[PDB]
Parts: structure tokens; C-alpha cells; sequence
């Protein structure tokens, strides 16, 4: 087809390249070997070089476009058009040949993006970039920011033109032309770093004002993968140009840094600075920014050795302290606090070095007035000390410079405030302490115990009002002394009120003198564990003491002061603290029951923790590892404090999340995270061996992280971590097919999980022919077969029987299932038949193998289960009092409530007989008035023991009989259900895994609560195009309807919309593609209010037309969801 | 209120119109004032084009905004 | 406005879209129906190849169009 191209008449050449075009395009370099290139391209060059016939000319840039998509060989000739390409660049006659060349080149720029800036091209096609359209500008852009990468430091000058072209570039909101204007600045500053001269000039005063206004942006223009490089970038201009440092000083860095880390700058100085999640990148990022405006350090001095760590100039920063001593005081009084905050949650190994080293320059290069005002809010005094008595090298250095310096220009403060934080005692310790990389360690061991005998020598050889006070109260709580009740008294003065220091706690020996107060099993103390225990309460509870309990209830009042007393010992925890975080870095048996009416005894579960060695799954040695099974004791006493008293209300002391370590938990989830620990599986064992041990030190959602991470194989666990943080980048499994009806569904249910719980794959479920395939039927079963086992004809669950809509089309209803409080299962006499038995434990053996299979494919099951099934679940069902009866049957405790005043009142008149037992009448009723027999009130079928039914219940043994409902509704007449369902759960997936959670946290595990629905969420993550803007008319007013639906419309337009009822892991962040909002296209001559918005859910659009008013929308989103 | 319009050679008219006034009413203007037919009138403006149905104020106009002005030929 | 895709093997597949989708959906609207994935394809349209971030209405493509497909050798 080569000679039509070199044909004389003009109209022969336009029919011929359209034939040139569709050989090359339909084909492929497969099909199209052996097209000789070598002419086609001085042809089609030919061909463009006629600017008078548009036509001519625009399949011949068409026909070069689609050559290198056809053969990739053949790119290394298309580079001779490059000067033709930007002659209809520099010169545009046609603009479809404009915008065709763009595209030409932005497939050239990967291979040769030297070419065209060796020819000039990088200000040619910036030049009429306000001209073209979307498609062309991202592809010019992505022009320069390939031709800003390449550059030899002499050819400054084809940039130089362009430069405030690309600096108002930054203000533009296409998001893939933002992101391709930074890529072109940050791959200059990359190239012109060895050069102060030409640095200055990139940087104008408008480079550093756009993207210092870009960051502040909410919701972010650029990526998270991109604000790493524009703040990167700011790092390799202010370390080689620090004119460029002093001007970003000058352009006001510190409430750009303070936005970004403290949250909203809301005007108040936070005490609590709220942070920004960032990534364990972000963060070693914006604080070598931080780290880069503060003077370099010197390399002689105390600093002698930063030669040796990193063994693995007329400053005008140094001249603007002195220049504008009130600029370094708005950088310092205000960006101090973020290295503060940032330095101390976070658990990086390497930006635990770059936030220390900043706290060096800002202390060195301060003065003396400027730190006495910075650090007046801020403990470093202890904070330093767990920097002191670390097993790293450069965290105890970094330590003994700061403790160098700070008592150079401030010994008046702290010498005060290194003795009572322990700051003395550990240089101390370094300093009498004895025992090329295999050289270097001792050299600094040999650098530090110098250093420290240096400074030992020079400021503490010279010689406690709180320690006298907290050595001496620590020994009235030995275990053979009498203390009284005051020996408390005290330390609830000393640890509220007066400030302690976290070295006097460790260092009294207090921690060992109040698990050893607290877990004492033998006679040879002076005071039993009963009264110790009560006199405990009586000072961080305000319970009464042993012998002064009330007619009434105990009635808390306010926990406050062992809610101060968990805090200072979590402080206490947190600077103790050294587990380590291995990140891979990147830089016939007689029925006493059934012949007499023996209950086994409430089995207290205090029991087990109030114990004073750790227990035997705890196998990690720790310098604070008496303080955790400190907590686990306080814990358990914050939780379980009702069994030692009798009439406690079921009323935690401290909610659990208070016990959360904010340390701790920050310190694993940075452990979470890393992938060669899953996929390896060697997850450090401090945190699994706390996590089942010590759940209450985690939130709800690391423990939740945890579980499925532990508990799982190679494969289940990656999936959760990529379901969460979607920025990593799935592993080989299986999913066998089943088939399942809509009417037959409960009896299939029970055929499908018969013979697929063996395997470890995931389940299929898929519709007996329908089109709807995928994650929509298998999160529609669990919510079917869950509205399936709620039926009343099942005879499952108590509670009462209410017909409810049945949307699902089974208009029958059969009579669904409702509990207010929960559904708890049913009770079974020995007079039920064993037919009715067997059937009802073949449900719990399915209901066991459902909620088991629930969680080992992420799905989720909408039961609403009562709170003492959870205890059944955990293995906590000896201990289930008559506050556990209240989550059941909240008619039955009233009266059981009602029935142990008078059982308190037996007791209460026995001590002091037989005429008083027949004057107890409750409302005036005795306990024949109720007339109750050995049967469980509303369930008469059921007798307590046998023949218990012809027994009325009397006064001499109604203390029996309250035992016997108690024991029959809550433990013995459910128990042949649950002996199968916690058997059905364990024949996969043991019941062991679930001891990280909770009673009342397993809801969560498998219902959820759904997620965020207001417009701010929504704004940052729907991405409204191809006619639509963040200010436009409809998507005003659909954002504001997505915010006042209730939580099942919710579940209809992500039906609609995005395929599935709920939200996947995370809000809407993690929808994959997101939300695209699109305007549906019509025609003239008709009226958008009467159409249905119809959408893609493979790739979730919403073809939304645009109606005229906020109410007509309202309503044809609901016609158009419900019509599946 | 008043807009500015740009073009491939540079020379800047200045129409005349509201937050109203559609497309086609205003792409008319410049057949009214340049004789230019609007088979072939791309209007740009912030890299995103002008389709036919919309007006100003769904654009987001402002006072003396700057857009611009292309020629296609038949293509699309 | 129902359209067809066309492939190599003149296996033409049918499509239920809008005016108002664009090309990476019908890139991936044919995901559905064969396994090559949305970075191996070329929508041609009488000779053009189609961008992936138009709509179909900007392309004035409409009902009954049959487009094509080449497999983009990765």
C-alpha cells in the first residue's frame, strides 16, 4: 500500500493512507512482519509536510500514532518525525492534527524523551496547551514531565521559557495533569541539585507559593503516592540551596506542616494534637522537610561520633537565626509539637531516627529563653530516659547529646527534672556499666561510657520528697503487714493528685507491691485476699468495705481514681517499654442435679487472673513485663468486680477501651503491616502471646487485624491486609461451584455445608440460573439463610413472633422471629422427645458450621444475637449469674430480681425465725402467693429436677429454686444445643481463635454497625466526570439524598449502584474502580425529569441525568434500585 | 456580565451574556461577530470542551473568564 | 442504545450501553464475556482507535455500530 502514499494526485494519497491506516491498525507486529517502516515513516512525514489538505495531513499523524501500537520496533524510526510532529506544534493549522501529534509523542517520551528536548519540544508543546482538550493536555504534560527528567544542567535553557507555564500548572484540577506537572519539577530538582545558580531559578517565589498552597487542599489533588515526591522534592532544594530553606521559612512552612500533621489548624494550641493518618512514608518525608530547615549540626564536639553512626559553608539558615531571631521563634514555638507528637506514636526504625535528629538541631540552635518557653508544655525529661536505656546504638547517643546539651544552656530546670525522671540514674548506669559494623559498636560503647562518665562527672557528682513518700507506702503493702486502710489512702493521693514520676513507680518497687497485694494465696499474710481486695475497692471504687455492704445495691459512683491509677501505670508501661517491631525496611454419675436439685457453684472467673506469676503462655522477657500483669490484674478487677460482692450491679468499673495502650497499639499496628511477616508468618511473639492474654491493651480493630492473621494459612491473612490498605499493589485460590434455589434454600443450605467445611477455600454460591453472578448471590445467601433462621416454626430462638414486610418476596413470613434484647436459644426438659432433640441439634450444628464459615471467607451474618450466646461461645458458661439471665428473658428477671431481696432477706433475719419466713411477702405475696413449682416460668413442660413440678416452691427452698431457674434457662436446659454448636463451629475453625475478642464484641465481628454517610466522605471519594464537577447541579443534589437515607436504602442503591448491599472494608475508599458520577446522555427533544438513572456495577458508574429539582431525583433513585 | 474568547491566531472578542444564555445561543454570537459556522466550533475552556446542551452558569463562568476557541473539520 | 464489538475471530458479542458510558467500561463490559483483560484491547471504529476516557456520545458513535477488536500483544 506504499505507492498510493507517493501518488501525484492529492485526493489518491488521502484514499491511499486511509488504507495505510487500517493495515497497521487492525493488525499486529504477529501478523505485520516484514512492513517496511523505512519508507512509510518519510511517507507519512511527506504526507504531514502538506499543510494544505487538513485531511492529508491528519490520517498521517493517525497512521505514525498507530505504527509503535503495531510494531514497537519500529519507534526507533518514528523519532525522525519529531521536528515535523512539532512543526504543526509551533504552528497550528489543524487542530485534530494538534491534538494528534500530542499523542504521537507522549508514546515517544517513555523511550525518548532526550529527543524532544534535544530538539526543543518541551516549549513547543506547552505552547498552545491552553488550546487542546483533556485527553491532549494530559498527554503534552506527560510530555514534560519525561522531558524534565534527562536533562544535562547546560540545557537549563528549554525549561527556562517554560517555567511559568508549568508553576500556574499547579492550579489547574485535572488530577492526572497535576500529577503530571509535579513529576516534571520534582524530576528537575533532582537534576539540579549539584547547582545553587540554576535551583533558584526552578524555585520562583510562585513554585514555593502553589505547592505550598496545593498540600493544604482538602480533598487531596494529589495522591498519597505523589505527596511523598512534591514534599521530597522540597527536601533536595533546602539541603543544596539554603536561600531556598530561608524562603520557605519566609513563605510561612510552619502552617503548612502544622495542617498537615495536627489535623485542622483550629487556632487553639492543642494538647492533644490530633494527627492525620499518614503512611510510614509520608511521615520520614515531611519531617526531612523539618529536618532540612533547621542548621546543620557540627562534626566536632559532642557530635564527634555522628561520623561513626552513619558508618552502616557559611550557613545563611545559621545567619537567619541571626538575620530574624522571630522567624526562627514562628518556626520553633509552633512546629516543635509535631516533632513532638510525630516522634512518639509512630514505631519506624527509621523515622525514629530523622524526628530525634531534628530535636538536636532545634535544641542546639536555640537559645536559652527560646527552650525554657518551648519545652514548658512538653515532658522530654522522661522522655529521654526511655531514649537513655535503649538496645539500639543511635537512640542512647541521640539521648546523650540531648542530656549534653539541655543542661549546657538550662541547668537551673533540668537538674531538677533529671533526677526525678531517672534521667541521673540511667547515664549512670551507662557509665559503670562494662559488658568494620563488628568495629564500629564498641568504639561508640566505648564513645558512650566516656560521654556518660563525662557527664556524671561534670554535673551529677555533686549529691525527693515524692520517692520518700512512694518508698515508704510501697512497704505498707508488704504481705505480713497489717497497713489499715490509710496504706491506700495515700497512694490515692499519690497518684492522683501529686505528680509522680515513671521511675519512682519503677523504681519503690510498687508495681511488684500491688500484684503481690492484689494476687496473695496464703495464710501467712496479716489480711486475707477478701478484705484486701474490698479495702482495694473501697479506695479506686468507692465500694464498701468488708462488713459495711448495704441494704441496697452497690452503687458505683465514679471510677475516677482508678481510672488515674491505670493511666500513670500505663505511662508507667509506656516508657518501660522495649518489644520489638521487626519491620523489614525499605528506606450412674448420680444427677444430684436431676435427684435432688444440686446446681453446680457460679464459677467466679476472677480466679484465674488474680494470680501472681504470668501466666504459661506468656514467654516473653521484659523489662516492664511485672506492669502488664499489673493491668491484667486491674483489668480483671475493672471487669469482674460484681462476683466478689452480691448485690453489684453488672457495671464495669472502666470501659475496656480505656485500658488501650496507645503505645502499644501503635507499635503493632506498624507490626501488622509489613508483608514479609505474613506471608513467612513469623509474627513476633510478644503480640499474639499479649493479644489472647491481654486483649483490653488493643482497639477493637487491631485485635480484629490480629485475628485474621493468626489464625489462618499463607493465604486468608494477605487478603485482609490488602482489603484494608489497598496501596501494596492475592494469592491462588479456590472456590468449587455449588448451585442454590430460592424456595428450597434452608435444605440446601444444610446440603452445601456438609461437604464444604473441609477444605480451606472459599465458598461459591450462585443462583440456579440467573445472570447476577459474583460477590452479589454469596453476600445475598448469608442474608437470606439468616432471614431463614429466625422462622418460628424451627423452634429455635425465645422471644416473641412478629410477621414482619418480607421484602424478599416470601410474602408468607412465617411468622419471623424477634427478640428486643436478642435471640438465646431454647430450653429442653428430659421430657422432650428425642426426635425433637436430634432435629433441633442438627440446626445448631449448622448454625455452628454457618457463623464458622462466616469468618473464614470475610462474609458477614446479620443474627442479632443476645449477649450471653457470645458467652456460650467463649467458653464462659459457668459463670453466668442473674445478670446474664436480663439479656435473655426480661420478663423472668424482674421476678428473679424481686425473689432475691427476699432470699437476701432470709439470710438476713437467720443470722439473728420460723414465723418470719411465712411474714416475707413481696407487694404482699409470699412465695406460695406466686405459686410456682419446680418448672421454668414459661416453660411448663420443663421440669427443674425430677418431680419437681408436684414440689411447690417454699421458703426453705426457694434459695434452691433461684438457683434453679438460673441454671436451667441459662445453663443445663440449652446445654444439648450448644454441646453441638460449639462442636459444629470446631469441626473447621477452633473456638480458641476467638479468645482475642469479647461478650459484647463479637457482634462486631460478624454484623458491623453500616458505615460513613454524610457528603464529606462522600466528596472525597466519588469521582464525578465526563461532565460533571464537584460544584455541579446534580451532584449538589445527589450527595445531599445520600446523607438522609436510613440503613437499608443504604443497602438498595449500593445494590444498584455498586452490585452489593454493603460497603466493603473501609467506607467508600476502597472500591475498586470508585464511584464514577457521570451525566447520562438524551436528546433535544426530551425532558430528564422522566428517565431512570441506569448504570454499569462492573466497573460501578451512575449514568445520573440531571433533574431539575432536589425531590424529582429523590424519587426516581428508589424506583430504580428496586427494580432489580 | 461580560467573558473573553480566545482563538488559534489571538485576537480576543468580548461577548456579552448572563449566567444563562446555552451554548448554541452564544456559539451563534461568534458566527454573529466572526462568521465562523458552528459545525466545526470547539469552545474550551479549562481543558474540558463545550457541549451543546449546557449553559454558562452550569460552567461556572465568572466575570471575564478566558476560554478559547478551536476549529475542527469533520471528525469526531 | 444497544451496540456490537467485533472481535478477531467474528465471535460479535452485544452490548446493552448508554451514549453516556465510556470506553474503559466497554473495555471492561466485554471483560464479563471473554478473558482478555482491559490493557490488551483496542476498540477500533472505522479505522480510529478510541480514547479511554471519552464518553460515546463525544465519539457521535451510536446504535448498531460494529466496532472492532484487536488483542494488544502484552
Amino acid at each position: 500500500l506504499l505507492q498510493g502514499l507517493q501518488a501525484s494526485d492529492e485526493s489518491q494519497q488521502l484514499q491511499a493512507v486511509i488504507e495505510m491506516c487500517q493495515l497497521l491498525v487492525m493488525g499486529n507486529e504477529e501478523t505485520l512482519g516484514g512492513f517496511p517502516v523505512k519508507s512509510v515513516v518519510p511517507a507519512l512525514i511527506t504526507l504531514l509536510q502538506m499543510e494544505h489538505n487538513f485531511d492529508i495531513m491528519n490520517h498521517a499523524c493517525r497512521a505514525l500514532t498507530y505504527m509503535m501500537e503495531a510494531l514497537p520496533r519500529s519507534s526507533a524510526v518514528v523519532v525522525d518525525a519529531i521536528p515535523v510532529f512539532l512543526e504543526k506544534l509551533q504552528v497550528i493549522q489543524c487542530i485534530d492534527v494538534a491534538e494528534q501529534a500530542l499523542t504521537a509523542l507522549e508514546m515517544l517520551s517513555r523511550r525518548h524523551s532526550k529527543a524532544i528536548l534535544q530538539a526543543g519540544g518541551l516549549a513547543d508543546c506547552l505552547l498552545y496547551l491552553e488550546f487542546f482538550s483533556i485527553n491532549a493536555q494530559r498527554n503534552a504534560l506527560a510530555i514534560a514531565a519525561n522531558c524534565c527528567q534527562s536533562i544535562t544542567p547546560d540545557e537549563f535553557h528549554f525549561v527556562a521559557d517554560s517555567l511559568p507555564l508549568l508553576t500556574q500548572r499547579l492550579t489547574h484540577q485535572d488530577k492526572k495533569s497535576v500529577e503530571s506537572t509535579c513529576l516534571c519539577f520534582a524530576r528537575l530538582v533532582d537534576n539540579f541539585q549539584h547547582e545553587e545558580n540554576l535551583l533558584q531559578q526552578v524555585a520562583s517565589k510562585d513554585l514555593l507559593t502553589n505547592v505550598q498552597q496545593l498540600l493544604v487542599v482538602t480533598p487531596p489533588i494529589l495522591s498519597s503516592g505523589m505527596f511523598i515526591m512534591v514534599v521530597r522534592m522540597f527536601s533536595l532544594m533546602c539541603s543544596n540551596c539554603p536561600t531556598l530553606a530561608v524562603q520557605l521559612m519566609k513563605q510561612n512552612i510552619a502552617e503548612t506542616l502544622h495542617f498537615l500533621l495536627c489535623g485542622a489548624s483550629n487556632g487553639s494550641c492543642q494538647e492533644q494534637i490530633d494527627l492525620v493518618p499518614r503512611s510510614p512514608q509520608e511521615l520520614y518525608e515531611l519531617t526531612s522537610l523539618i529536618c532540612e530547615l533547621m542548621p546543620c549540626l557540627p562534626k566536632e564536639g559532642i557530635f564527634a561520633v555522628d561520623t561513626m553512626l552513619k558508618k552502616g559553608k557559611d550557613d545563611a539558615r545559621a545567619q537567619l537565626m541571626k538575620e530574624d531571631p522571630e522567624l526562627a521563634k514562628s518556626f520553633i514555638k509552633t512546629l516543635f509539637g509535631v516533632l513532638y507528637e510525630v516522634y512518639s506514636s509512630s514505631a519506624g526504625p527509621a523515622v525514629r531516627h530523622k524526628c530525634l535528629r531534628a530535636i538536636l538541631r532545634i535544641i542546639y540552635f536555640a537559645d536559652a529563653e527560646l527552650l525554657k518557653d518551648v519545652l514548658k508544655n512538653h515532658a522530654v525529661s522522661s522522655h529521654i530516659a526511655s531514649m537513655l536505656s535503649s538496645q539500639d546504638l543511635k537512640i542512647v547517643v541521640g539521648a546523650l547529646q540531648m542530656a549534653e546539651i539541655l543542661m549546657q544552656k538550662l541547668p537551673d530546670i533540668f537538674s531538677v527534672y533529671f533526677r526525678r525522671e531517672g534521667v541521673m540514674h540511667q547515664v549512670k548506669h551507662l557509665a559503670e556499666s562494662e559488658s568494620t559494623i563488628s568495629n564500629n559498636r564498641e568504639k561508640i560503647k566505648g564513645w558512650i561510657k566516656e560521654q556518660a562518665h563525662k557527664f556524671v562527672e561534670r554535673y551529677f557528682s555533686s549529691e525527693l520528697n515524692v520517692l520518700q513518700r512512694l518508698c515508704a507506702a510501697t512497704e505498707q503493702l508488704n504481705l505480713q503487714v497489717d497497713g489499715g486502710a490509710e496504706c491506700l489512702v495515700e497512694i490515692r493521693s499519690i497518684v492522683s493528685e501529686s505528680d509522680v514520676s515513671s521511675f519512682e513507680i519503677q523504681h519503690s518497687g510498687f508495681v511488684k507491691q500491688l500484684l503481690l497485694y492484689l494476687t496473695s494465696k496464703s495464710e501467712k499474710d496479716a489480711v486475707s485476699r477478701e478484705i484486701r481486695l474490698k479495702r482495694f475497692l473501697h479506695v479506686f471504687f468507692s465500694s464498701p468495705l468488708p462488713g459495711e455492704e448495704p441494704i441496697g445495691r452497690v452503687e458505683p459512683v465514679g471510677n475516677a481514681p482508678l481510672l488515674a491509677l491505670v493511666h500513670k501505670m500505663n505511662n508507667c508501661l509506656s516508657q518501660m517499654e522495649q518489644f520489638p517491631v521487626k519491620v523489614h525496611d525499605f528506606p450412674k454419675k448420680h444427677d444430684e442435679l436431676w435427684h435432688d436439685g444440686v446446681c453446680p457453684s457460679v464459677s467466679n472467673p476472677l480466679e484465674v487472673y488474680l494470680i501472681p506469676t504470668p501466666p504459661e503462655n506468656i514467654t516473653f522477657e521484659d523489662p516492664s513485663l511485672d506492669v502488664i500483669l499489673l493491668l491484667r490484674v486491674l483489668h480483671a478487677i475493672s471487669r469482674y468486680w460484681y462476683y466478689l460482692y452480691d448485690n453489684a450491679m453488672c457495671k464495669e468499673i472502666i470501659p475496656t477501651s480505656e485500658f488501650i495502650n496507645s503505645k502499644l497499639t501503635a507499635k503493632a499496628n506498624r507490626q501488622l503491616q509489613d508483608p514479609l511477616v505474613i506471608m513467612t508468618g513469623n509474627i513476633p511473639t510478644w503480640l499474639t502471646e499479649l493479644g489472647k492474654t491481654c486483649p483490653f491493651f488493643f482497639p477493637f480493630d487491631t485485635r480484629q487485624m490480629l485475628f485474621y492473621v493468626t489464625a489462618f494459612d499463607r493465604d486468608r491473612a494477605m487478603q485482609r491486609l490488602l482489603d484494608t490498605n489497598p496501596e501494596i499493589n492475592a494469592p491462588r485460590l479456590d472456590r468449587k461451584k455449588r448451585t442454590v434455589n430460592r424456595e428450597e434454600l434452608l435444605k440446601q443450605a444444610e446440603s452445601v455445608m456438609q461437604d464444604l467445611g473441609s477444605s480451606r477455600a472459599m465458598l461459591e454460591i450462585q443462583y440456579e440460573n440467573e445472570v447476577g453472578t459474583g460477590l452479589g448471590p454469596t453476600l445475598e445467601f448469608y442474608a437470606l439463610v439468616s432471614q431463614e433462621l429466625q422462622r418460628a416454626d424451627l423452634g429455635l430462638w425465645r422471644g416473641e413472633e412478629v410477621t414482619l414486610s418480607n421484602p424478599k418476596g416470601s410474602q408468607e413470613g412465617t411468622k419471623y422471629i424477634q427478640n428486643l434484647q436478642g435471640l438465646f436459644a431454647l430450653p429442653f426438659g428430659r421430657t422432650a422427645k428425642p426426635a425433637h432433640i436430634a432435629k433441633v441439634k442438627m440446626k445448631f450444628r449448622f448454625l455452628g458450621k454457618l457463623m464458622a464459615k462466616a469468618i473464614m471467607d470475610f462474609r458477614l451474618v446479620d443474627l442479632p444475637l443476645g449477649l450471653p450466646f457470645y458467652k456460650w461461645m467463649l467458653r464462659q458458661e459457668t459463670s453466668l449469674t442473674s445478670h446474664d439471665l436480663f439479656d435473655i428473658d426480661p420478663v423472668v428477671a424482674r421476678s428473679v430480681y424481686h425473689l432475691e431481696d427476699i432470699v437476701r432477706q432470709k439470710k438476713r433475719l437467720e443470722q439473728d425465725l420460723q414465723y418470719a419466713l411465712e411474714t416475707l411477702t413481696m407487694n404482699g405475696c409470699s412465695v406460695e402467693d406466686l405459686g410456682l413449682d419446680f418448672t421454668l416460668p414459661g416453660f411448663p413442660n420443663i421440669e427443674l429436677k425430677k418431680g419437681g413440678k408436684d414440689i411447690p416452691v417454699t421458703i426453705h427452698n426457694l434459695e434452691e429454686y433461684l438457683r434453679l431457674v438460673i441454671f436451667w434457662a441459662l445453663n443445663e436446659g440449652v446445654s444439648r444445643q450448644f454441646d453441638s454448636f460449639r462442636d459444629g463451629f470446631e469441626s473447621v475453625f477452633p473456638l480458641s481463635h476467638l479468645q482475642y475478642f469479647y461478650p459484647e464484641e463479637l457482634d462486631q465481628l460478624l454484623c458491623g454497625s453500616a458505615d460513613t454517610w454524610d457528603a464529606k466522605t462522600l466528596m472525597e471519594c466519588c469521582r464525578p466526570d465526563h461532565g460533571y464537577t464537584h460544584d455541579s447541579r446534580a451532584v449538589k443534589f445527589l450527595f445531599e439524598i445520600l446523607s438522609s437515607f436510613d440503613n437499608e436504602q443504604q443497602r438498595l442503591f449500593l445494590q444498584f449502584v455498586t452490585g452489593s448491599p454493603r460497603l466493603p472494608v473501609g467506607g467508600f475508599r476502597s472500591l475498586n474502580p470508585p464511584l464514577t458520577i457521570v451525566r447520562k446522555t438524551f436528546e433535544s427533544t426530551e425532558n430528564p425529569d422522566d428517565f431512570l438513572p441506569s448504570v454499569m456495577t462492573c466497573v460501578n458508574y451512575l449514568k445520573l441525568p440531571d433533574y431539575s429539582s432536589i425531590e424529582i431525583m429523590r424519587e426516581k433513585l428508589l424506583i430504580a434500585a428496586r427494580e432489580g | 456580565m461580560q467573558i473573553f474568547v480566545k482563538t488559534l491566531t489571538g485576537k480576543t472578542i468580548t461577548l456579552e451574556v448572563e449566567p444563562s444564555d446555552t451554548i448554541e445561543n452564544v456559539k451563534a454570537k461568534i458566527q454573529d461577530k466572526e462568521g465562523i459556522p458552528p459545525d466545526q466550533q470547539r469552545l474550551i475552556f479549562a481543558g474540558k470542551q463545550l457541549e451543546d446542551g449546557r449553559t454558562l452558569s452550569d460552567y461556572n463562568i465568572q466575570k471575564e473568564s478566558t476560554l478559547h476557541l478551536v476549529l475542527r473539520l469533520r471528525g469526531g
